[PDB]
């Protein structure tokens, strides 16, 4: 939920580091 | 896992944690999800953090924190984790993010981030190019 959606923002952030 | 990651994890539980104590508490998570623009009770305080406490303790300890976490890293059949980050990032509730929100968020939290970056940032997701992130858009984004 809380801590999760962190990992969650930072795997959405993460996805922008491709192209 | 990658060091890299590890390292950048090491940044949110530092910023999750405000007792120095190396776990999470609801008292702390709850203090950011109230400046997220939201006001919950007991119920709903404990509710968010059963959805991680799988001990039955009600508490995001270190065990529960490395399942639920591998839970999201590699999250690719995404079911209710949609909806998670959907509900932090989209704070209006029309379910269509924005620079508008995500920004919040980012400052929220503390990354480094600037305006320029959250609007960067919004165009991975962004195919249509309207300047939000829609369901459809999250999806093929975060399962795919
Ligand atoms: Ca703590
Ligand atoms: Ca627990
Ligand atoms: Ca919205
Ligand atoms: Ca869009």
């Amino acid at each position: 939920m809380d801590c999760l959606c962190i990992v969650t923002t930072k795997k959405y952030r993460y996805q922008d580091e491709d192209t | 896992l990658t060091e890299e990651q590890i390292a950048e994890f090491k940044e949110a539980f530092s910023l999750f944690d405000k007792d120095g104590d190396g776990t999470i508490t609801t008292k702390e998570l709850g203090t950011v999800m109230r400046s997220l623009g939201q006001n919950p009770t007991e119920a709903e305080l404990q509710d968010m953090i059963n959805e991680v406490d799988a001990d039955g303790n009600g508490t995001i300890d270190f065990p529960e924190f490395l399942t639920m976490m591998a839970r999201k890293m590699k999250d690719t059949d995404s079911e209710e984790e949609i909806r998670e980050a959907f509900r932090v990032f989209d704070k209006d509730g029309n379910g269509y993010i924005s620079a508008a929100e995500l920004r919040h968020v980012m400052t929220n939290l503390g990354e480094k981030l600037t305006d320029e970056e959250v609007d960067e940032m919004i165009r991975e997701a962004d195919i249509d190019g309207d300047g939000q992130v829609n369901y459809e858009e999250f999806v093929q984004m975060m399962t795919a």
